[PDB]
């Protein structure tokens, strides 16, 4: 991640603020509706609209991304325990990290008119790929 | 394979699309976000910056044709194979574009639509469009199948 | 979309396949190399080691069915969609296996064939089989298309 | 890469020895024949069988992999100049690194009956993905 990439990701995303919990919930719903294969990882969730579990989990996802931008230069060690979880316990298909990343970009685009520039869009996609790379590095 | 509700969602939004701008906005972002696609647009000239790509007139002119192709696909969701046959031959047998870039361009387009329609591009609306762009990419890649 | 020469290459090699062993050899390597596919085989029991997977009788029994499906596809290279229709419904609408794993299993199979036939699995022979496994994966994923 | 993975990759591959130049040439030919989209990166090569250019380039590819196993704990710095080349100058489609990796596995399988065990196969696939990750990390 280039210095400009880090600047852009701190920017795009400072603007997400206290909506971050609600944006991650929306990203999941977007993933569940657009790519139904992903729902089989949440058989024990009520994946309906406004589900308290999707909201609660979207907040955890968003917080993990906050922690990643806060430690962007040492993400493997910050996301270490999440890497073990997603690869060992959950064996998440690596394909699925691209699906959620795409929905995270869509969610940001739809909520950040001004921030989602072509350059910021490019930086956010690099950021989410690095997070995805870390979360898939433990198979 | 769209429902009446998904068709309704897709055409209602598409009617509001600025077909002179959206195509080039998506092709440009493709060239910026996935810069290896620039390999196929050496003739277009200045792609050295994000501003250069977006403001490059050739990128805008070409994306207009690309969006022209998407509009045709929307009007023939039940025969996307035949619609994109000649474009498949071009992109597959002639240009040798890896079909994974079709999926990427489609998802980039989805991002452009979300950018321009905000709350209106709801999760259900997105689901319908993901089916559309998936079908276009699969149709455009038929010559590899 | 195979030539007479590629068909000739594919059937000549397939006639030498030990259909009681090759299927399970490939499913096992899939479960070992891409361990997230084990998520769909919790019932099979001990998958804790490479030795456990390969020597697991359920893996061998199931792979035999999988290779049964590939043999059927080879006999109907011109109608792979119809051949795998019911398997598509199963793997797509019921199991929700991401179709990228079909490509992986196919490429794993290619590795197994190279392993067992050595120099005989020439680059041209491989090219023909890559077409075969690509078509199977695409057919098995039709219910997503 | 786990300690066992490194052991396996030094093993599989010690056995490749002085054939390494010929195996990389075979891997490329396998890629060119099975995935013809990749040939457009070599318009200036004669990609026919026995081509001196494919042999010469296969040796360079194999040597780079040798250098990677020799510096497996610091591959980003060892493969640094190749990362700039493949991403900046050549803009190689990241998809294509999976195609060549698969053909490298096929080539090894067809030449190393005894070594290509399920575990070694798994380790080699992890090794080539890491190399691919490094060579695609500079877009
Ligand atoms: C940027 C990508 C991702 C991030 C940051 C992320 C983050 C998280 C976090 C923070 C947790 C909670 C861990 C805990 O509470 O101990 C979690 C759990 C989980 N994740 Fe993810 N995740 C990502 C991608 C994915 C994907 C792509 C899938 C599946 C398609 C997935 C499926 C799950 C599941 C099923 C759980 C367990 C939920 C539960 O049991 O309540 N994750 N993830
Ligand atoms: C995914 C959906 C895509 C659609 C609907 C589409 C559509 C089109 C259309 C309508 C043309 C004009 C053909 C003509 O003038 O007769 C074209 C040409 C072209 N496309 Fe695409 N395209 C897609 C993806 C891509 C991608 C992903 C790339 C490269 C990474 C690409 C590279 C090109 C090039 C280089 C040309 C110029 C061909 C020439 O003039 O010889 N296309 N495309
Ligand atoms: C790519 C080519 C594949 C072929 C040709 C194939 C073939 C088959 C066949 C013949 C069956 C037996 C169906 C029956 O008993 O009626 C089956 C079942 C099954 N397959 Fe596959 N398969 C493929 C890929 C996969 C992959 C990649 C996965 C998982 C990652 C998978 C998971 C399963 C499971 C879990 C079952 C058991 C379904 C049940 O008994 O309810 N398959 N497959
Ligand atoms: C493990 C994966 C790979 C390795 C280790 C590798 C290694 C190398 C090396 C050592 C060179 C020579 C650099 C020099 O002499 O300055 C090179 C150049 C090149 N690579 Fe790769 N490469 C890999 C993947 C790929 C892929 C997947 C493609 C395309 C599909 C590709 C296309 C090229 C091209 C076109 C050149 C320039 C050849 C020339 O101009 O003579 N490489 N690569």
């Amino acid at each position: 991640l280039s210095p400009a990439d880090k600047t852009n990701v701190k920017a795009a995303w400072g603007k997400v603020g206290a909506h971050a919990g609600e944006y991650g919930a929306e990203a999941l719903e977007r993933m569940f509706l657009s790519f139904p294969t992903t729902k089989t990882y949440f058989p024990h969730f009520d994946l309906s609209h406004g589900s308290a579990q999707v909201k609660g989990h979207g907040k955890k996802v968003a917080d993990a991304l906050t922690n990643a931008v806060a430690h962007v230069d040492d993400m493997p060690n910050a996301l270490s325990a999440l890497s073990d979880l997603h690869a060992h316990k959950l064996r998440v298909d690596p394909v699925n990290f691209k699906l959620l990343s795409h929905c995270l970009l869509v969610t940001l685009a739809a909520h950040l008119p001004a921030e989602f520039t072509p350059a910021v869009h490019a930086s956010l996609d690099k950021f989410l790929a690095s997070v995805s790379t870390v979360l898939t590095s433990k198979y | 394979h769209l429902t009446p509700e998904e068709k309704s969602a897709v055409t209602a939004l598409w009617g509001k699309v600025n077909v002179d701008e959206v195509g080039g906005e998506a092709l440009g972002r493709l060239l910026v976000v996935y810069p290896w696609t620039q390999r196929f647009f050496e003739s277009f000239g200045d792609l050295s910056t994000p501003d250069a790509v977006m403001g490059n007139p050739k990128v805008k002119a070409h994306g207009k044709k690309v969006l022209g192709a998407f509009s045709d696909g929307l009007a023939h969701l039940d025969n996307l194979k035949g619609t994109f046959a000649t474009l498949s031959e071009l992109h597959c047998d002639k240009l040798h574009v890896d079909p994974e870039n079709f999926r990427l361009l489609g998802n980039v387009l989805v991002c452009v639509l979300a950018h321009h329609f905000g709350k209106e591009f709801t999760p259900p609306v997105q689901a319908a469009y993901q089916k559309v762009v998936a079908g276009v990419a699969n149709a455009l890649a038929h010559k590899y199948h």
